[PDB]
C-alpha cells in the first residue's frame, strides 16, 4: 500500500528471480540420459553371456570375482597406446583403483565352551579393530596397508556402518590385457580372505561433447554373517566452468545473489540491536533468519569448494595415475541439498505478500490461528505414531525389511496410510500381535485422528470467519 | 457308569450357539 | 501438588530410559541379515537346475522328495577327517540335523456301507485319537518305529491345518553328505512317505561364532488329508552364552534396575489400593498401571525360567555328535519378545499423564475424554455392521476366494479395503451376482456414512467444549 512494503515486494521478487535463474542454470536436462546410460552399462549388464547375474544382484564373492573380470572390463575398455571412449564420446581418466577393508583374526572373545572347535573370529568392522599387518606376498601395495592421510581418503558411511578412508588398494592399468592380468593374478593369491569386510572401485570419465565429468564409485560391503551387499554411486560435476558465455551470466548471477545476502544480513543485523529487541516472537523473522543462515553456509561450502580444484591439476600434469574427485562429488551434493533447501523456503516466503484482498486475509489469519491447536495435536499424534513404531521394529523387526530399522519403521508406517503394503509378510511373521496391530493402527489413524485433525480446522475456521465479520460490521 | 470324555473330534456349534444366545437374552431382558 | 508431581515425572522417565535401553540392548545391531542370507539360502534356491520351484511353491510330495535330497543337501554341507561344515564359511552347523513324521493309521475312518466295494481305505484328518503307533514297512530302526514325545523331548507346534503332536518316526541325520544322501535315498526307496502321512518336520542349527548369536532352523510340511502340500518356516535367533563383552554386564545392570523399579512400582501400587480409594478403577490411569506391573512381572518370570533352563546347551557340548534341542528357548525367546514389545507399547502410552502445561494440551485432553463416551457408544454400532459384512462374505466366499476362507481372514481383508489394497478380480469371479454387491454397498457404506459419523461426533464434542471453556474464562 506505501512505499515500503512496495521496496520489500520489489526486492523479494528481484531475490526470486535470481534464485530461479541459478537453480535452473545447473540442473538441465541431458544430465540425466548421461547417469541414465551409465547405470545401465555398469549396472544392468549381466557378469557373463551364461549367467543372468548382475552387479545388482550379487550375492557371493565368487560372482563378484565374475563381475571384476566379466561386465566391468567390457563396460571400461572400448577399442576403437590408446585412449578409451566409453560411449565413443566419454573418455575415461587415469586409471581406476580397487580397495579393500578387512578386519583381523582375533578381534574377538570366542566363549570358553566351544573354544575347541571354532579358531578363528573376525569382528564387524570398526576402527579399532580393522587390520594393519601385511599378507600374501607382501611386496606391492596390494598387501600393505596405506594409512588415510597418505591415500588422500575419507569416510564413506555405507549401508552397513562408516568405512574409514584407508585400506589396502590397486591402481590398475589403461588397456584391457593389464588390466586383466593384474585382477587375475590378484585372484590367484587370494586377496579376499575372510577377513575382508569392504572393497571400493572407483574410476572417472570426462565426455567433452558438453562439460560434465562424472565420477563412478561401487562398493561391495561383506558382513560378518556372511553375503553381499552391493551399492553403487553416479555422480556428475562442472569443474571447468568460464567455457562459454552463460558461464559468464552464471558468474555474474552469483555474485548478484552475494550481494543481496550480503544486503539482507546487514538489514537484519541492524534490526536486532536495540529495535525490537529479541524480536523472534514473529515468524517471518525466525524465516528471514533461516533464509539467511543457509544462504551464509552454502556460499562459504561453495567457496571452499571451487577454491579446490589443486587434484585436477595434478591430473593434468600427469595423466596416468588416478584421479581423486570424491571430496569434490561429496561437496557437490552437500551443496545441491542446501540449494534446494533454501530454494524451497525462499519459495514459501510468498506467503508475506499475498494479502491484497479481504479472501487472502480471511484464509491467512485462518491459517494463522490454527497453528498452535495444530501444533499441540501434533505432538500427541507423534507420541502415539513412535509408540506404534517402536511397537513394529520390536515384533517385525527381523523378518519383513519393511520394520528392519527404526526410521525404516516409521516409513513403512507412513506407507501405511496410503495402502500400500503387501500384509502378506506381517501376517506369517507373526500369526497372532501381527494383524492386531494391523487393524489397531488402521482404525485409530482412519477414525480417531483424521477427524480430530478436521474438526480443529473446522471449529478455528468458523470461529475466525465469525470474529473477522464482528470486527468488520461494527465500524 | 461314568465316563470320561474323551478329546476327539474337533469342536461342536451346536451346544455353544445355543448357550451363548440364552445367555445374551438373558443379559437383555 | 505439582513439586509431587515433578518427583513422579523424574521416576517415570528414569523408568523409560532404563526400559529404552532394555529394549535397545535386546533388538541389537542388524541381525537382519543373518536371518535374510538363512531363509534365502534355504527358501528361494529352486530345488534343482531344470525346476523352477522352490519351498515356498511347493505342489506334491515327489517336489518335496526333490526338495529333500536336493536344495537342502546343497544349503546343509559346504566343503572347504569328517570336518564339520560351515554353511557361509562363517555359521557353523551344530551336530546333526533331524527328520520327523507324524501319519494316521488305516482304518480310522468309516465309509458309508453302500460304497464298500471299489475304496476299502480311508485315512483320517489328523488327530491324537487316531495317529498312528505301530511299526511300518522294513522294521529296523527309529524311522519304522513309534517313539513318545516324553523319549522325543518334543513339544506340540500349532501349525496352520492342526495343532502337531511331538511325537512320531524320526531320524537324525549325519554330518558329511555323502552319509545324509545315503539314508535319504534309503528312506526313499523303501517308500516312507505314503497316503497315511500328515506332516513332517526338519530341525537343525547354526552358531555364527562372529557374532555371539545362535539360530534355530524348523521347516514343516502339511499333508492335509483332502490333499495338497502346505510348507512353512521357522528361523529364531538366539543368545544363550550372554556374558561375553562389557556391554553384556552393563544390560545386565539395567536388568536389575529394571527388576528393583519394578518392585518399587508394585511396592507403591499395593500401599496406596490398601489406605484409601478401594475402589480405585474409576481412573483410567489405575488400570493401566496395574497392566504394565502384570506385564512386567510376566516378562520377569519368563526371563527367569528360559534363561535358568539352559541345561540342554550343556548337554549338547558333552557330545556334539547328537542333535541340540533348542525348540523350547525359541518359543520362550518369541513368547518374551512379544510381551516386551505390548509393555514397551503400553509405557509408551502411559506418557500422556504429563502432557499439560498449557490451555491448549488441557483442552484436548478434556476433549478425547468427554467424546470417549460416544465414541464408544457409536463404535458397537459401527462394529455389529462390520461384524455382518464379514459373516456375510465368509459364508458366501469363503470357499473359493482364498482371501475370505476364515473368518479372521474376512476381518483383514475388510481392513485392507478400506485402505485400497484389494483387487477386484477374484472377488467378481467367485459369483457374478452379490460380489460387486457386496464391495459395492460395502465402500458407500463404510466411507459415505460410518466414516463422517464419526468425525460429526467428535467435532460437536470439540466445539461444546472449546466454547464452555471460554466462556467460562472468559466471564470470571
Ligand atoms: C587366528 O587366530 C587364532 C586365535 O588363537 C589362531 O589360533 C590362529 O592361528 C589364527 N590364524 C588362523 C589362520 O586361524
Ligand atoms: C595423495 O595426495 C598427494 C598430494 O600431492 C600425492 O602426492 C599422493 O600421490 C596422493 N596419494 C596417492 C596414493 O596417490
Ligand atoms: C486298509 O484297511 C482295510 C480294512 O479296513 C484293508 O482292506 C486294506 O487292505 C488296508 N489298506 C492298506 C493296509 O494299505
Ligand atoms: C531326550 O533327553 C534326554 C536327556 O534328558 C536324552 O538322554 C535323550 O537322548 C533325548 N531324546 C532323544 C531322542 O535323543
Amino acid at each position: 500500500y506505501l512505499k515500503s512494503v512496495l521496496r520489500e515486494l520489489v526486492t523479494y521478487l528481484l531475490f526470486l528471480i535470481v534464485l530461479c535463474i541459478l537453480t535452473y542454470g545447473m540442473m538441465s536436462s541431458n544430465v540425466y540420459y548421461y547417469t541414465r546410460m551409465m547405470s545401465q552399462l555398469f549396472l544392468d549388464t549381466p557378469v557373463s553371456k551364461t549367467e543372468k547375474t548382475n552387479f545388482k544382484t550379487l550375492s557371493s564373492m565368487e560372482d563378484f570375482w565374475k563381475f571384476t573380470e566379466g561386465s566391468l572390463l567390457d563396460g571400461l575398455y572400448w577399442k576403437m597406446d590408446n585412449r578409451s571412449f566409453i560411449f565413443y564420446e566419454n573418455l575415461l581418466l587415469g586409471v581406476p583403483r580397487i580397495r579393500q577393508l578387512r578386519v583381523r583374526n582375533g578381534s574377538c572373545s570366542i566363549p570358553q565352551d566351544l573354544r575347541d572347535e571354532i579358531k578363528e573370529c573376525y569382528d564387524v568392522y570398526s576402527v579399532s579393530s580393522e587390520d594393519r599387518a601385511p599378507f600374501g606376498p607382501r611386496n606391492g601395495t596390494a598387501w600393505i596397508y596405506t594409512s588415510e592421510k597418505d591415500l588422500n581418503g575419507s569416510s564413506h558411511w555405507g549401508i552397513i556402518a562408516t568405512y574409514s578412508g584407508a585400506g589396502y588398494y590397486l591402481d590398475l592399468s589403461r588397456t584391457r590385457e593389464e588390466t586383466a592380468a593384474q585382477v587375475a593374478s590378484l585372484k590367484k593369491n587370494v586377496w579376499l580372505d575372510r577377513g575382508t569386510r569392504a572393497t571400493f572401485i572407483d574410476f572417472s570419465v570426462y565426455n567433452a561433447n558438453i562439460n560434465l565429468f562424472c565420477v563412478v564409485r561401487l562398493l561391495v560391503e561383506f558382513p560378518a554373517t556372511g553375503g553381499v551387499i552391493p551399492s553403487w554411486q553416479f555422480q556428475p560435476l562442472k569443474l571447468i566452468r568460464y567455457v562459454t558465455t552463460f558461464d559468464f551470466f552464471l558468474a555474474a548471477c552469483e555474485i548478484i545473489f552475494c550481494f543481496f545476502i550480503f544486503y539482507y544480513v546487514v538489514e537484519e543485523i541492524l534490526e536486532i540491536r536495540i529495535h525490537k529487541l529479541h524480536y523472534f516472537r514473529s515468524f517471518w523473522n525466525c524465516l528471514d533468519v533461516v533464509i539467511v543462515v543457509l544462504s551464509v553456509v552454502a556460499i562459504g561450502i561453495n567457496i571452499y569448494r571451487t577454491s579446490n580444484v589443486e587434484v585436477l591439476l595434478q591430473f593434468l600434469e600427469d595423466q596416468n595415475t588416478f584421479p581423486n574427485f570424491e571430496h569434490l562429488a561429496y561437496w557437490q551434493i552437500q551443496f545441491n541439498n542446501i540449494a534446494a533447501v533454501t530454494v524451497f523456503f525462499v519459495w514459501i516466503k510468498l506467503f508475506k505478500f499475498i494479502n491484497f484482498n479481504r479472501t487472502m486475509s480471511q484464509l491467512s489469519t485462518t491459517m494463522s490461528r490454527c497453528a498452535k491447536d495444530l501444533f499441540g495435536f501434533a505432538i500427541m499424534f507423534f507420541i502415539i505414531f513412535l509408540a506404534y513404531a517402536q511397537l513394529a521394529y520390536l515384533v517385525f523387526g527381523t523378518q519383513v525389511d519393511d520394520f528392519s530399522t527404526f526410521q525404516e519403521c516409521i516409513f513403512t508406517q507412513f506407507r501405511i496410510i496410503l495402502g500400500d503394503i503387501n500384509f502378506a509378510e506381517i501376517e506369517e511373521a507373526n500369526r497372532v500381535l501381527g494383524p492386531i496391530y494391523f487393524t489397531t493402527f488402521v482404525f485409530f489413524m482412519f477414525f480417531i485422528l483424521l477427524n480430530m485433525f478436521l474438526a480443529i480446522i473446522n471449529d478455528t475456521y468458523s470461529e475466525v470467519k465469525s470474529d473477522l465479520a464482528q470486527q468488520k460490521a461494527e465500524m | 457308569r461314568f465316563v470320561f470324555p474323551e478329546p476327539t473330534a474337533d469342536v461342536n456349534y451346536i451346544v455353544m450357539l445355543t448357550c451363548a444366545v440364552c445367555l445374551v437374552t438373558y443379559m437383555v431382558m
